[PDB]
């Protein structure tokens, strides 16, 4: 089996900027090598075939060359819709086997995150359980801390984040916090705050509830 | 066009076979070979095999005993099947096509069918409204989501209003919660003035356990 | 640096 290693593992560059992508085969596999990109959610699209022939259907800032052990797939000027995930392929040896992948993100200027606060559904509360669901929307970069408090206990453990992928439009992030707690404990108190810091706020913002309104 | 249409995901119990039809269409399956990639966290892309125009199949080595692949040529079906499954079979397999009849390079994919092996059981979710209000609206636009909790396994489709509403939508990945339960929240923003007009629906799929739901968002 | 199957992109 071939070994191949594509390096590095994550590429950040600035849109308009050129970029390859390494990938360096065990032994020699001549120019039998293609390539792919995979975005969020998506099966993989084949790019170039041998090293360096064109895909009908691919842009033209896609090319390939190298010959041997040593490979690059380059995109001249990079554009937001190129963020991805991009694997090599060899096949001069059986069985053919792929590369680990570059992750390719992208930089882009400051934008502070939009917050937003939900408190959970009376749906919800029959059956017993309390979501509190904070909101950041549109904000780069991915740095972002999220803050709970209960009638201004801080609360720590009992929420979880998710973060989308980079966007493929305008290159932001959306970060998700939801704070759970138990019907009872909800019940039992009455102010529902969400602390957001970002690198694009001047200071931290407050989203916060009463419950009931 | 030339298109492979893979059968819905699921959960495969330890040692428990896996079964997956892919079907194809723009071509006959008498005129290409058909391949079989798995992507997982362990190994990443990795080849599984290929049953070729005439019958003929090959499998990676580590597969040959538990690898099976069939074809119904007038029905355009490729039936993929691997014997005893653990855990760090747990991926997302794909049938594949190239170019040429004989060669390796994949321009065509299925959509990938993410498959689970685990001891536990089918899960279908709740879905809560996750309603807009003053404390989600800034400058004319509001925020609205559907929060899909506590299904097993993954994954989940959510799109809005039947697919007609993409902008803004946010679908975040889903996190596994200490029940082990899949839990995740999509969200969208729209013009805060057609929270009054517009009706905004989360249509929710959990392939998995047949489970379809379509939740009614609107302001409380 | 691994495949994560919720999103089908490397994280980590």
């Amino acid at each position: 089996d071939i070994l191949l290693t594509q390096s590095p593992v994550i590429l950040s560059v600035s849109p308009g900027e050129r970029v390859s992508f390494s990938c360096r085969a065990s032994q020699s596999i001549g120019t039998n090598i293609h390539w792919y990109q995979q975005r969020t959610n998506g099966s993989p699209r084949l790019l170039i075939k041998y090293a360096s022939e064109s895909i009908s259907g691919i842009p033209s800032r896609f090319s390939g060359s190298g010959s041997g052990t040593d490979f690059t797939l380059s995109i001249n000027s990079v554009e937001s819709e190129d963020i991805a995930d991009y694997y090599c392929q060899q096949n001069n040896n059986w069985p053919t086997t792929f590369g680990a992948g570059t992750k390719l993100e992208l930089k882009r200027t400051v934008a502070a995150p939009s917050v937003f606060i939900f408190p959970p559904s009376d749906e919800q509360l029959k059956s017993g359980t309390a979501s509190v669901v904070c909101l950041l929307n549109n904000f780069y970069p991915r740095e972002a801390k999220v803050q709970w408090k209960v009638d201004n206990a801080l609360q720590s453990g009992n929420s979880q984040e998710s973060v989308t992928e980079q966007d493929s439009k305008d290159s932001t992030y959306s970060l998700s916090s939801t704070l759970t707690l138990s019907k009872a404990d909800y019940e039992k108190h009455k102010v529902y705050a969400c602390e957001v810091t970002h690198q694009g706020l001047s200071s931290p913002v407050t989203k916060s509830f009463n419950r009931g309104a | 066009q030339v298109q492979l249409k893979q059968s819905g995901p699921g959960l495969v119990q330890p040692s428990q076979s896996l079964s997956i039809t892919c079907t194809v269409s723009g071509f006959s399956l008498t005129n290409y070979g058909v391949h079989w990639v798995r992507q997982s966290p362990g190994k990443g892309l990795e080849w599984l095999g290929v049953i070729w125009s005439g019958g003929n199949t090959d499998y990676n080595t580590p597969f040959t005993s538990r690898l099976s692949i069939n074809k119904d040529n007038s029905k355009s079906q490729v039936f993929f099947k691997m014997n005893s499954l653990q855990s760090n079979d747990t991926a997302i397999y794909y049938c594949a096509r190239a170019l040429t009849y004989y060669d390796y390079e994949f321009a065509y994919w299925g959509q990938g069918t993410l498959v689970t092996v685990s001891a536990a059981s089918t899960k279908g979710p709740s879905v809560f409204p996750l309603a807009p209000s003053s404390k989600s609206t800034s400058g004319g636009t509001a925020a609205l989501g559907c929060l899909v909790k506590d299904y097993f396994p993954e994954p989940v489709t959510v799109s809005w209003n039947s697919g007609a509403l993409t902008s803004g939508v946010h679908t975040f990945p889903a996190v596994l919660q200490s029940s082990g339960l899949y839990s995740l929240s999509s969200v969208v923003t729209v013009p805060s003035s057609s929270l009054g007009t517009q009706t905004y629906i989360c249509n929710v799929n959990h392939k998995p356990s047949n489970t379809k739901v379509d939740k009614r968002v609107e302001p409380k | 640096g691994q495949q994560d199957l919720s999103t089908r992109r490397l994280k980590g």
